[PDB]
DNA sequence: ACTGTCTGGACTGGTCGGCGCTATGATC
DNA sequence: GATCATATTGTCCAGACAGT
């Protein structure tokens, strides 16, 4: 069957044999330790350390002005 | 010691060959049958006299 | 530190010696040429302190066998 | 004696190799003259062959038809560099010295690169990246170690153009054109000791012949040419480029010989470089392809070799056969799955080429005796000096009469001949397998039903080929290793692939059912359907109105071998405990008593003591395919032909119950009472309902974005399990509301045919149209169509079928419902294409992969792939589930072996 | 040492059946 | 009229390459 975002099924398969340097979607599976695998403030403190965040996410208006330029 | 599927198709072959073209059968035929069944009836007889070579 | 071979993923990895190397080749009747080839820049050779030349004894967990040793040779990027 | 080709040695034909191998010099750009006759020096010369029956070959005198063909040469007026190994040249360019003509490396250098090619071995990869390695390291040298000669940068223009960056003397940069016989020139100062390090081979791939001075022109066989049904001769595609290259070959030589200035020589010099590069490879990059007059571009040399239609794939690694037939298949239960329908005038047509020996003299000679027309009969006769005679009326007699040991009779296809049956396309091995000729007089192919599933094939039309061996040796490998029996277990996940399906299920289900009881005739005639060898029959079970009755599981019992015990749960299971208590009574006793199992017997729990089924019914878990455990251990531990027989009775009598009980499917199958469809409206309502309400929630603002994910997204995802949650609890209604009396739910639960979610779609409702797993959305802007308003995000509005088929659906949901059959068409249509070439590519990277006698799979060259197949040495085929041994099973066998 | 860009190659197999095309502007 | 030389030269993935 064709078509989170696993990209699952024969273009998974076609991916893994043709050895893709850059797979589409590329997922992670991390396991946290014992000090953090049975608390979810600090599973999310940990996930927040790993997750990539720029400011651009962050913002949400966008605006140049002339003024200050 | 036992006999691989290749290995026994490989002797039947072998064995309706030489029977196609010669080399008499050594047990009784049913007066009609195939050379390939006369292979058969050979192998199932137990008195083929073809060996398998195997590397050591 | 962090070990690499404390990783589920990452079979045991030895270093065979110069008998242990000519056992394994007079057993499969094979050279030096004919064994699988692992990176000297691999992760795990350099986690051995291996050099280019010898040959390396992988204890992997066999979902069909539960233990399989598989060999490789050490070769040059 | 006879000798094979042990090994094939490639390299580069040299001008002189090339003079010595043609029979012939070409000069006329022409084929043929008014009349027809080859003109002398030509390309269609009797001395590089004929094509025309009465033309007789000059070189070797042989006539059409035998004549191997002669190759040409062709002497250039200019050299012409190769296309193929322009770029290669270039490397070389960038390697060598321009005066001293050897590689730009020290001693040293080379002497360390010559260990380095030495060590390493024969591996190809090292060797490119050892030659790579070199090439850039001299291509960055300005001066020559050897010589001290300045060297200059070399820039490659596609296909065969090439540029010297040069400097004057006043310091300009300029771009000189090395013309073909400089470069020619260049090539051959390099000396035999610094081709290695080029990676060329100093006595068979020498530099000079990549610059081709000598065109070997075809034979006249490889190039045939045809008459047309006009009477104009057709000339092939090489044979126009050919005329081309002559003609530009006899005009560059006039201008040469006429002392013609430099502009005429170049401009000609690069026209036949073009005619050359396009001989070579109409497809280069960079040029425009030859064309032929009509404007179709030609196929050269280059696209004969490659591509799907090309000799590689479409002529060498695949090609038509001979004594090969195809038609239409139809079904066929009464033969065996060892048997294939062979149509009277294929089987008359196909002939197998038998001996005559001390044995089958007297069949042979009735074959013959009755001639072509005539079956049995023969249609050829090959005597042991060699000459094959066709059977005609006049010499059917004295032929027979003839006949004598040693001699060869190609008789008709005859009952028990071993033919092969293959179904295009071949995913896997099982896809072709040898099975036995029967005769009938019908038009059709006719297979066994349980063979289908290893061909993929229904009977919508489905056309399969089949194929004769020849040789005994051929015959005997069908017979030994491709037969239909032997091929039962799939070896892709290790279960039953030859299994019964459809009808088989359903009969086995009908007939091995609590309640299920026949007459003595009727067991008698089922007996007699099923051929089993049951002279007496058994005790009845019970007795109503007079007349004996036996139950069905009783019948059912004969098939299984008497010392056969297997305990299971099936798919019928909706009752957890009265399997929980045969089970916990099992394993109490380990041989519980036939009344104590008969007492609590459930349909849902199958199990076989000693050959007799004491309770379960029969379903696709019994001998469906991918799932029969009995069939699986049928055939692993009683063998294939015995496996084979229980598999050809249990069809017959599973047909024989199915034909006479009566099993049918209506319009009142999916009919539901009143209260169910309420409840289903109700489920409807509630579902519109909750969507309203979360677009009411998504417009207010109030909706949390998932984590990671904006409001649409999120509102929709919402919308699709609020949906499939609907539609899970109309199936749950239908399923309660549909009992087990129903023809299409008993197909349904039993494997047999169709699933649950089909009487569901044809009862309750049709569910949620998605497309590419997302809600409809393709259409105008902010709905899909114009029947709703814009903007709406409701379920009516984005593909949610409120009605099932029996319902009848509105215009709008006939529109979703045809949106998303079409993405599934499209998904198929796009899947099965992707999915071919992935199968090839993976033959191709794993073709030469084979077990050795010591148990490792070595590749051609001789690197151990695995040391041991699986990491066990055991074949997916003769694996119990993917495992290596199943114990419970051999300890369970073994036990129960020992107690009774 | 990274990074975007130019260039090159392949795009499941098989079968039934049909349609249609494979010269021309000077020369005596 | 019947002949005759010539007839132009769509996507996606992976490897190699100037640019910073
Ligand atoms: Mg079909
Ligand atoms: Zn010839
Ligand atoms: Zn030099």
């Amino acid at each position: 069957t064709l078509n989170i975002n696993v990209t699952l099924g024969l273009p998974r398969i076609i991916e893994i044999v043709d050895a893709r340097k850059n797979p589409s979607t590329p997922i992670m599976t991390v396991y946290l330790d014992e000090e953090h695998r049975y608390d979810r403030d600090k599973a999310l403190e940990v996930a927040r350390r790993i997750e990539g965040t720029t400011l651009e996410n962050l913002a949400r208006e966008e605006t140049i002005d002339i003024l200050n330029m | 010691f036992r006999y691989t599927r290749f290995e026994k198709a490989r002797i039947i072959g072998a064995r309706a060959l030489q029977i196609a073209m010669g080399a008499p059968v050594l047990i009784d035929v049913p007066e009609g049958i195939t050379p390939l069944q006369a292979a058969l009836l050979e192998f199932e007889k137990g008195v083929i006299p073809i060996t398998v070579i195997r590397p050591s | 530190e962090f070990n690499i071979f404390d990783h589920v993923l990452v079979p045991e990895h030895r270093i065979l010696s110069e008998e242990e190397k000519e056992e394994l080749l007079k057993k499969y009747r094979i050279r030096i040429s004919q064994l699988p080839q692992i990176k000297a820049s691999d992760p795990a050779v350099v986690a051995l302190g291996a050099k280019p030349g010898d040959v390396i004894e992988i204890k992997r967990k066999s979902p069909t066998a539960g233990y399989y040793y598989y060999y490789r040779l050490v070769v040059e990027d | 004696m006879k000798k094979v080709i042990g090994s094939i040695e490639f390299g580069i034909l040299s001008p002189q190799e090339i003079r010595k191998m043609s029979a012939a010099e070409i000069t006329v750009p022409d084929t043929y003259d008014d009349d027809g006759y080859p003109i002398e020096g030509g390309l269609m010369d009797k001395r590089l062959g004929v094509i025309d029956p009465g033309l007789r070959c000059e070189t070797c005198g042989a006539r059409a038809g035998e004549c191997p063909g002669h190759f040409g040469h062709i002497e250039l007026a200019r050299p012409v560099i190769h296309v193929g190994f322009a770029k290669t040249i270039h490397r070389v360019l960038e390697s060598t010295c321009r005066e001293c003509g050897r590689i730009k490396l020290t001693d040293e250098e080379i002497e360390e690169y010559m260990q380095k090619f030495e060590v390493m071995g024969d591996r190809k990869g090292a060797v490119d990246k050892l030659i790579k390695e070199i090439h850039k390291k001299a291509k960055e040298r300005m001066v020559c170690p050897h010589c001290g000669a300045p060297q200059f940068p070399i820039k490659f223009e596609r296909p065969t153009i090439y540029w010297e960056l040069r400097k004057d003397e006043e310091g300009n940069e300029y771009k000189h054109r090395m013309m073909p016989s400089e470069v020619r020139d260049r090539l051959e100062k390099i000396p035999d000791k610094d081709l290695p390090l080029l990676g060329l081979h100093p006595e068979k791939s020498r530099p000079e012949w990549m610059v081709l001075t000598v065109l070997p022109v075809p034979p006249v066989t490889m190039r045939p040419s045809i008459t047309l049904e006009s009477g104009i001769r057709a000339e092939d595609d090489l044979t126009h480029k050919l005329v081309d290259i002559i003609r530009i070959n006899n005009r560059l030589k006039s201008n040469i010989e006429a002392g013609a200035p430099q502009l005429i020589i170049e401009d000609l010099w690069d026209l036949l470089q073009y005619h050359v590069t396009t001989y070579i490879n109409n497809e280069t990059s960079g040029v425009p392809p030859a064309k032929h007059k009509s404007g179709r571009p030609l196929k050269t040399l280059a696209q004969r070799l490659k591509g799907k239609e090309g000799r590689f794939r479409g002529n060498l690694s695949g090609k038509r056969v001979n004594f090969s037939a195809r038609t239409v298949i139809s079904p066929d239960p009464m033969i065996s799955i060892n048997e294939v329908g062979v149509p009277l005038a294929v089987a008359m047509e196909l002939t197998v080429p038998e001996k005559v020996t001390e044995f089958n003299y007297e069949k042979l000679k009735q074959r013959v005796l009755n001639g072509p027309e005539k079956y049995p009969g023969a249609n050829y006769v090959i005597d042991p000096e060699g000459r094959r005679i066709r059977l005609m009326e006049s010499n059917r007699e004295l032929i027979a009469e003839k006949l004598d040991i040693g001699w060869t009779v190609e008789r008709h296809l005859e009952d028990g001949d071993v033919v092969l049956f293959n179904r295009q396309p071949s995913l896997h091995r099982m896809s072709i397998m040898a099975h036995r000729v029967r005769v009938m007089p019908y038009r059709t192919f006719r297979l066994n039903l349980p063979v289908c599933p290893p061909y993929n094939a229904d009977f919508d039309g489905d056309e399969m080929n089949l194929h004769v061996p020849q040789t005994e040796e051929a015959q005997a490998e069908a017979k030994i290793l491709m037969e239909v029996q032997n091929h039962i277990i799939s070896p892709r996940y290790g279960g039953p692939l030859i299994a019964g399906i459809q009808d088989h299920i359903s009969g086995g289900y009908l007939l091995t059912r609590e309640g299920a009881y026949f007459t003595r005739y009727e067991v008698e005639q089922m007996l007699m359907f099923a051929g089993m060898d049951v002279n007496e029959l058994p005790e009845p079970d019970k007795y109503e109105n007079g007349e004996p009755l036996w139950s069905g599981k009783t019948i059912f019992s004969l098939l299984l071998p008497d010392d056969l015990t297997i305990w299971y749960r099936n798919k019928l299971c909706d009752e957890p405990e009265r399997c929980e208590a045969l089970e916990k009574l099992i394993e109490e006793k380990l041989i519980p008593d036939p009344e104590e199992v008969r007492k609590l017997a459930y349909d849902g729990f199958v199990y076989i003591q000693n050959g007799k089924l004491l309770s379960g019914a029969v379903d696709k878990k019994a001998y469906g395919r991918e799932d029969g455990k009995l069939l699986d251990i049928i055939v692993r531990e009683y063998g294939v032909e015995r496996a084979r027989q229980f598999l050809d009775q249990v069809t017959k009598l599973t047909i024989w119950v199915i034909t006479h009980k009566g099993f049918t499917t209506a319009i009142d199958d999916e009919d539901l009472p009143q209260e169910a469809i309420d409840r289903i409206h109700e489920i409807i309502r509630e579902a519109e309902e909750k969507v309203q309400r979360l677009i009411e929630a998504y417009k207010r603002g109030e909706l949390e974005p998932l984590p990671g994910k904006t409001l649409e997204e999120t509102l929709e995802s919402k919308i699709m399990a609020v949906l499939a949650e609907a539609r899970d609890n109309a199936g749950k209604v239908a399923e309660r509301y549909l009992g087990m009396n129903n023809h299409a739910v008993i197909m349904a639960k039993t494997g047999a045919r169709g699933k649950i979610l089909n009487i569901t779609q044809m009862a309750a409702m049709l569910g949620q149209q998605s497309i590419r797993g997302k809600r409809l959305y393709r259409g105008y802007r902010g709905r899909v169509l114009t029947h709703f308003k814009p903007g709406d995000l409701g379920a009516r509005a984005r593909g949610f079928v409120t009605n099932s088929y029996k319902s009848g659906l509105t215009p709008q949901e006939y529109f979703f419902h045809a949106m998303g059959g079409r993405e599934g068409l499209v998904d198929t249509a796009v899947r099965t294409a992707q999915s071919g070439y992935m199968q090839r590519r993976l033959i191709n990277a794993l073709q030469d992969l084979k077990v050795d006698y010591d148990g490792t799979v070595r590749d051609p060259t001789g690197i151990i792939v695995q040391f041991k197949y699986g990491e066990d040495g055991v074949d997916p085929m003769k694996s119990w589930q993917g495992k290596t041994v199943d114990v419970d099973r051999v300890i369970v066998r073994t036990l129960l072996k020992m107690r009774g």
